[PDB]
């Protein structure tokens, strides 16, 4: 109810942070960018940059053809992970209806 | 807490002169840091015309 939506939301987990939908993980919300990427008449794209443990975000934001556009929006520093891991992409769609559809 | 179906409906052609209205509102906020970008500009050359 913020109003923070459409927005993307970085949050890094060690698995014992529980993500609650309600507050969308405003609570545990480690940077966020509050920035609508729906019906864009191109397909939107974003940079993902871990780099020297600092996770900078960088979006083309799809209202051109350009794919190189990229703008930062949010980012974090210091940011853990394990080193090995497994990258995944996942969507929902609830009771109102949305199409994720990924392109590259 | 309830939805209404209003939310639901679009017409394409209006959805997408709102995603040029968007489309707008960028040209908007970098109006927005030109004027304060011209603002301090004028401000510190006025310091620095007194100064020198």
């Amino acid at each position: 109810g913020k109003k923070n939506n459409p927005a993307i939301v970085i949050i890094g987990n060690n698995g014992q942070i529980h993500y609650d939908h309600q507050n969308d993980g405003a609570s545990q919300a480690l940077a966020s960018c509050q920035r609508d990427f729906r019906n864009k008449p191109y397909p939107v794209r974003a940079k993902i940059t871990y780099y020297q443990n600092t996770l900078t975000v960088m979006i083309n934001n799809g209202f051109t053809p350009d794919k190189n556009d990229y703008e930062f929006c949010a980012k974090v520093e210091n940011m853990i992970i394990p080193a090995q891991g497994h990258f995944g992409i996942s969507a929902a769609t609830g009771g109102l209806a949305d199409d994720h559809d990924v392109l590259s | 807490q309830g939805q209404p179906a209003e939310e639901i409906f679009e017409s394409v052609g209006d959805r997408e002169l709102r995603q040029v209205f968007e489309g707008q509102n960028r040209i908007h906020l970098e109006i927005k840091q030109l004027n304060r970008q011209l603002d301090m500009i004028l401000d510190e050359q006025r310091r620095y015309v007194s100064s020198l």
